[PDB]
């Protein structure tokens, strides 16, 4: 997609599709009232984030592109691990080899490769970087 | 014998504020410090081995995390050996294009583009902001609290704020237990007050996190970056955690910023001997790095560090213009007490509001500063009509507007109303009619009836514990009969869905209608071009209160 | 010199105590807070506020950070009861409880030039009401608009001492009054 | 039921303020009415035949002024079809010279470069006004007045703004006939507190050209032009009675320029339902025409007339801008009060401030206001140290510096000792030795002692009816025990024989050194260019009292 | 209250003229800040009485600036004395012999004017009648003074305008 | 001159001579307090006025040039004299004639040709906008 299919919502709201396949007019205070739709379903899809890094990049927005891209990867992730993981990743908290696990949880259950890939980077430079568990 | 003209000075506002000499060793220093690397870069294989004078096998995380993400090296060697003095004027001409410069910023080193930008004064300086901001229309912020976290009060006061104009609203608590029911307040009254005002309430990382996945916030700023090892790990964070938050909202819908700032690194205690703005440089790199569209930057909270130094108001500044010449959205500050001198406040002011940002000020207080529970904002709500009238003075568009005040009573009262039916239909602590009265017609939380805090701390926290999420906020509404601001809630979320206010800059305004750098895309090219305060918004604006008329 | 290190801390064995966990640099390096609070009378309010209320107060000193937090998240580590009161040199002060992000907390104070030694007692007092599972009335805030404009510069410089009594690695110490 | 949050801000400064919807019959309009006449000249054997859309049969003096003597006929037609968008783009483009620009502007009508300017927003007229500004160094002058017309605390109020920075000062009189008196407190003062500082008494304009002639003043300022016939007229002039004044001037030697500023003829009642900023514009016009080197603008006294209006404030900032960009010396007003409100009155002044200008504030208050004969300031003595505040903030320079407090005693004890001696040597009624001491530490007139001001106004009026001239106040002081203020005195005076000073942007610093933009000339081309403020000047800006240092 | 009475004339020292604008006590009745026209024309015809001078009274069209006002004031009175006054308030006590622009003592601050500055004015003008050299009003000045008043001080000043009359000769006036 | 002369007093000191050519070291308080030199003595001269006019030229500044022209010529018209015809060129203070007189007596008496055709200038334009006497 290109700038000129932005914004989403405007251009091609049919693209917007939702985790258990919802259309935006799905999302109506008649359905709300009678959980036809819930929270579980009100959640965006790894498709729209694509399309959405695809028009970064249109817009010179490289980096941007590429948090988008992963946060592609992590919409498979639920709540609770989301919030494990990224906890895991704060200092002195992990040790290198549970880093380690997490990224191949990332990556054997959620085919989340870049993140993956990030975790794994970040433990390699928290050894050097002294930020594991135990190094407080 | 004293000199009574140097008595009458010294009983002025000003010297009671916190000035200090240059202490370089420590950092206190704002910018064009000697301790500053020269900026420099060497590349082999596709891989920086050198940045601003440090080898790779030097590095801090912040350096990997610069050099591996927050460079084009494509082009990083051919703009190290540009003339800095030739790129400071580009920022300033009006004839060379944003979409020029961009490729040239992000393929600078931190040093680099702090070398670049110190050549300029201020007034080059927002030459080149109101061409490099990255919306093309500029936008305001405004803080929602009180020190009682009273929610009736919150969401009359949010209603207010976004009755004048402000697009993005922020709350924050005096007890943190409370923030539920500030969040809740929050997005109610913004949305009775204008729909498309997103909202946020700053937190402890992980608690806010999980307070925008059950719905109760549109967006997250606070979400904070350092300039140093030391201190960001005290932050309790690494540029990799950091960058794994921004994308994990990211996966929510929820747009975020960052937040850093001059001077944090010094009020934290380890500046490593560096000026303020070459930390900030940093900063900002690792947004960038991060892929986070945008960041609040100048000073923020530390306000009181750089603004202590010679050149502290024009380092300030500086840091936003190099966001915004980076290609961040740059929500700048103006948001946090440095002085008794109004005066002083005012010239820290103008520095973004003359030219505009994409939000003058990353919060100005929507209520008296003893309510601020961010410990006072530059601006407050006994500003609103100084702040209006100079607006019109000027010919400058700084995102608010003067407003009736039987409209703000009637909106206000609304908003209490709404919330008063979310609270009875969800089932808490009791919001009373002459609650609702006394938000109505209040100006701050003297004004305000207590509530018993305990029975709301319990009922708050049991919607983080019983995961009780924004929906329920919507059902409520449409059984208390507001089916009209239960649908502009709904609206909210469904922007969620599309994903696209996750970008750069973007807000949503009119008929849920998003407006961002990609779609408002800033053009300017000098005198009669780019934005300008004209048509309906500019009578909007002239029509301040007591303007006689001798027809 | 009014506190004496008695060895390292040790994990509390009953649920009747609140520990009191200050910064390395506090009561030798500075004995006073931001405003000339003395830290011998910081510590005697806290303390008494705790024995009030049927609880008792234990003192310990950390070092591994100078921050509050993550001073005061030792403290909760090592209380029989969970609740700790983290104290800062400058006076900056916050009720922590196991089981909570650092950085989060159940009562905080941060600016340390508004607490009086009337708050400092309150606080001991409604520290040892969290230990026995009560919801106290939380402490009032304290909020002046213009205390970062008096203050900040001088709380950046006297926290830039307090990080030099840091202590990698070194665990915190357990304290006589 | 009320408000209270509209209680709170009902009760706010600003809300004091006087604010007017636009009234565009009368010219209450700041800028951009759809009276203003479409910009247009036509030239026939080197005579203007039409001015901006008015035939010369039309023509009223002002008209004719501007007409034969204030437009580049070679090349005003050329300018006239130039794009004003792309010209209001070169002001502020750092990559054009100040040199390129001049000779379009001076070819300019005053209806077009009224559209020239009007394309721009505040922050591109500062862009432009560092690079038109004419002098590089930009300077600041004050206004020294007091309730009581007091010589004595006048000349101890001149020595502490002298000492302070600004290099041109002030007066003017409760009572006129007591101007003899103020102006030489003023002049003594001034060179004590730093020789070389000018000096000026603002009077009826026969009566200030004779106080000049007499040497009691330095130059003149308040020298007024209007931009209709019938306020002209009620200023009691034309623009040949003005011309033949300012030629006048410089024939005894005396720097001068004129004075207009934008909502003079709304508030004198014939705008002619024209918006201020045009016909402010045909003032500047006036002046270049009359070959006068430069222009006090920017509202100046008529200040609450565009404040009240829509853009009133971004209109007083494109005024000066037309003023540089013609190539005159501008001292840019902010020397008059307009608001109750801190706040509002800051921005005002930081449009000039911010660039500079080559005087930001033509009458910055060195008194507290409730002495300022001029009705006030848009600053004053109290706001010294917010000044020097921001200066350090910004690192920008506003003229001004952080002083001593021993510093300013002992040199306002010397001036005011020095007026006593030349009052003794003259034999004009005594100032005491308590006058003295009073006036040393005083921070206004409540701080002085009563004098007799009718003994004081006659022997004022002897001055000038017996003709007492300047060489009097010399002698003294040379006879007087100050010998050193008699030369700096006399050299003052020697300035008026050598020309040097009549040029644009003049002042006169350090040891008798003019510094003009002849000698002085603007070269801002972008960053790192220019005026910028470093060295020793940064070292003194910077040094703020009561910086902790660690 | 103000009649007309015929061309003013110039019958000699005893007297001070008191020359308003052509709006005073017409169109507009009191000044800036409300005081009635006839409530100052009443203190300062006492305050010159009371000092043993006669008070004469004219309106004049020419200009409506107060120099101008006074300054035809002062051709016709019998001591070269004159008072001008404009419908806002703005007085100054002028001289023949004297510039328009100059004068002997200008109040250029209407809206501090008060009744008792007012009588006070006609006191120092029969003073300076009686070539007597009284003490100068004590000067009333006020920074706010313009911001408060100056839009309305010209709003005024407009509309008195509207009643000026090029080449007409000034009316005397009888008091009621 | 040229602007490369200026400012006189620092390159050229030696041209400035007074109205009774004096030079500028003359002007010393032994001098003043002897009346040696006086204020008439204390003037500047048109030759003085004409280098000044000539460097406002080279600077660019043909209007300020021709203003010292202008007042070069009038050095010769004494103080008492200044004033009469400033005063005659108010509104409302002359007759045509009257104005016309002076410029004869500016060209005759004192050779201030320019001056005189200025005065004559305004003579004609009072007429025809009525700024004579009789016209207020
Ligand atoms: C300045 C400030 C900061 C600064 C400096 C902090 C530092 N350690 O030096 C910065 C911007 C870095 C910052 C960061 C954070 N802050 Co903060 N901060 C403030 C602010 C605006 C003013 C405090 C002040 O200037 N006091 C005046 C000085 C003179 O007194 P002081 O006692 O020396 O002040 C110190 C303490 O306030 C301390 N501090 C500041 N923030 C926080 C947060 C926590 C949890 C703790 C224990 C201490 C602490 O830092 C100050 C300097 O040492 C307050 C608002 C308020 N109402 O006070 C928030 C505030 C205290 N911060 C808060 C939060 C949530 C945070 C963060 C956790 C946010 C994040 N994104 O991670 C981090 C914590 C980082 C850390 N290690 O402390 C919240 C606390 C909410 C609550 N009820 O617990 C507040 C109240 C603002 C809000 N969002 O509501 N903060
Ligand atoms: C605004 C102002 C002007 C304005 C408006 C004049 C007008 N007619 O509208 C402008 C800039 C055009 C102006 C011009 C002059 N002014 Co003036 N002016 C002021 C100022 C700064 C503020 C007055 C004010 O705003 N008051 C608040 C309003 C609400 O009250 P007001 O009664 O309506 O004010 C009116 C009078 O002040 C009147 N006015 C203003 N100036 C003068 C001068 C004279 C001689 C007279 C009779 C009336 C007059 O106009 C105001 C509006 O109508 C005062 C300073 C002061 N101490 O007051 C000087 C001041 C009054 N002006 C003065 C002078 C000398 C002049 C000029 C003669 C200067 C000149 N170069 O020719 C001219 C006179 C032109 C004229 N026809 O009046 C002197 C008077 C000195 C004295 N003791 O006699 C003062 C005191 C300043 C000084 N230099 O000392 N002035
Ligand atoms: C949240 N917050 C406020 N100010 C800052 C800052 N300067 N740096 C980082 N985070 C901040
Ligand atoms: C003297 N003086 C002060 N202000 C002005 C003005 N606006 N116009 C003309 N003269 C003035
Ligand atoms: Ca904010
Ligand atoms: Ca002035
Ligand atoms: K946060
Ligand atoms: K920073
Ligand atoms: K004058
Ligand atoms: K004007």
């Amino acid at each position: 997609a290109r700038v000129s299919d932005y914004p989403l919502a405007n251009k091609h709201p049919e693209w917007v599709k939702t985790a258990t396949n919802k259309t935006l007019d799905d999302f109506t205070l008649e359905n709300v009232l009678s959980n036809k739709v819930t929270a579980q379903d009100m959640r965006i899809t790894p498709e729209t984030l694509r399309l959405q890094a695809s028009i970064a990049k249109d817009a010179g927005r490289d980096r941007l592109a590429m948090n988008f891209e992963r946060a592609a990867e992590l919409t498979a992730v639920p709540d609770d691990r989301i919030l494990e993981i990224y906890n895991a990743l704060r200092p002195y908290r992990s040790t290198k080899e549970e880093l380690l696990a997490i990224a191949d949880d990332l990556e054997s259950r959620y085919q989340a490769k870049i993140c993956a890939a990030f975790v794994r980077e970040a433990a390699t430079l928290y050894v050097e970087r002294k930020k594991l568990k135990g190094d407080d | 014998m004293r000199s009574k003209r140097f008595e009458a000075l010294a009983k002025r506002p000003v010297n009671q504020d916190g000035f200090v000499k240059e202490w370089i060793e420590e950092g206190f220093i704002a910018m064009e410090s000697p301790n500053d690397p020269k900026p420099s870069i060497k590349i082999v294989n596709g891989a920086v081995t050198e940045l601003d004078g440090k080898p790779v096998s030097d590095f801090d995380l912040i350096d990997h995390f610069i050099a591996r993400y927050g460079i084009n090296l494509n082009r990083a060697e051919e703009v190290m050996a540009m003339d800095s003095v030739k790129l400071a004027n580009m920022l300033c001409d009006p004839n060379v294009k944003r979409s020029e410069i961009v490729p040239l910023t992000t393929a600078m080193t931190p040093a680099k583009i702090v070398e670049v930008v110190s050549h300029m004064n201020v007034v080059e300086m927002m030459m080149a902001m109101q061409k490099m901001r990255a919306r093309r229309t500029p936008s305001q912020q405004a803080h929602v609290t009180n020190v009682k976290d009273n929610p009736v009060q919150i969401a009359a006061d949010a209603a207010e704020g976004a009755w004048r104009g402000f697009d993005e609203q922020e709350t924050a608590v005096a007890v943190a237990r409370y923030a539920p029911f500030n969040a809740i307040a929050l997005l109610v009254g913004s949305q009775v007050g204008r729909p498309g005002v997103l909202t946020q309430c700053s937190l402890e990382e992980a608690t806010e996190l999980k307070l925008g996945m059950l719905g109760h916030t549109c967006y997250a700023e606070t979400i904070s970056v350092y300039g140093t090892e030391p201190v960001f790990t005290d932050g309790d964070d690494t540029p990799w955690s950091k960058g794994f938050l921004a994308s994990s909202y990211a996966s929510r819908g929820l747009k975020m910023r960052f937040t850093s700032g001059s001077g944090s690194e010094v009020q934290m205690g380890y500046a490593e001997g560096k000026s303020m703005l070459y930390l900030e440089a940093r900063c900002i790199y690792i947004t960038k790095a991060a892929g986070v569209q945008g960041l609040q930057n100048g000073s923020v909270s530390c306000i009181g560090v750089p603004s202590a130094v010679p050149s502290g108001i024009r380092a300030v500044l500086a840091e936003n213009l190099i966001c915004s010449s980076l290609d961040l959205e740059c929500a700048s500050s103006n948001d946090q007490t440095f002085t008794h001198s109004d005066m002083r406040r005012t010239a820290r002011l103008l520095m973004q509001f003359l030219p505009g940002t994409d939000f003058i000020s990353s919060g100005y207080s929507a209520v008296p500063n003893y309510d601020n529970m961010f410990a006072g904002s530059n601006e407050d709500a006994e500003d609103f009509d100084d702040y209006n009238v100079i607006q019109r003075d000027l010919k400058v568009d700084g995102g608010l507007r003067p407003v009736r005040e039987e409209d703000v009573i009637a909106i206000r009262n609304k908003a209490a109303r709404a919330l008063q039916a979310v609270f009875a239909g969800m089932g808490l602590p009791p919001i009373t009619d002459e609650e609702v009265e006394a938000a109505t017609y209040a100006h701050g939380s003297k004004d305000m009836p207590e509530r018993n805090i305990v029975e709301d701390i319990k009922f708050a926290q049991e919607i983080i514990n019983k995961n009780r999420n924004g929906l329920e906020v919507v059902k409520a509404l449409a059984q208390g009969g507001f089916t009209d601001v239960a649908q502009d809630m709904l609206n909210i979320q469904k922007a969620k869905l599309t994903g696209d206010y996750l970008h750069t800059s973007a807000i949503i305004v009119g008929d849920g209608q998003v407006l961002s750098a990609v779609n408002d895309v800033n053009d300017y090219a000098g005198p009669a071009t780019g934005y300008r305060l004209q048509g309906e918004r500019w009578e909007e604006i002239k029509n301040i209160p007591g303007a006689l008329d001798p027809n | 010199g009014f506190l004496t290190e008695v060895g390292e801390a040790r994990q509390g064995t009953q649920q009747d105590e609140v520990i009191i966990a200050v910064g390395p640099a506090f009561g030798l390096a500075q004995t006073v807070n931001i405003v000339g609070i003395p830290h011998k009378s910081i510590l005697r309010e806290v303390i008494a506020g705790i024995e009030e209320e049927g609880i008792k107060a234990r003192v310990i000193r950390c070092f591994k950070s100078s921050d509050v937090a993550f001073v005061a998240v030792e403290g909760n580590r090592l209380s029989g009861s969970g609740i700790s009161i983290g104290i800062q040199s400058k006076g900056t002060t916050v009720i922590h409880q196991q089981g909570l992000p650092p950085l989060s907390n159940l009562e905080l104070f941060p600016q340390a030039p508004l607490l009086t030694l009337e708050t400092y007692r309150q606080i001991g007092k409604n520290a040892a009401r969290y230990a026995k599972r009560e919801s106290p009335q939380p402490v009032p805030t304290l909020n002046d608009q213009m205390a970062r404009p008096k203050y900040q510069a001088k709380s950046a410089i006297l926290h830039i001492k307090e990080t030099k009594y840091v202590v990698t690695g070194k665990n915190p110490q357990e304290l006589r009054v």
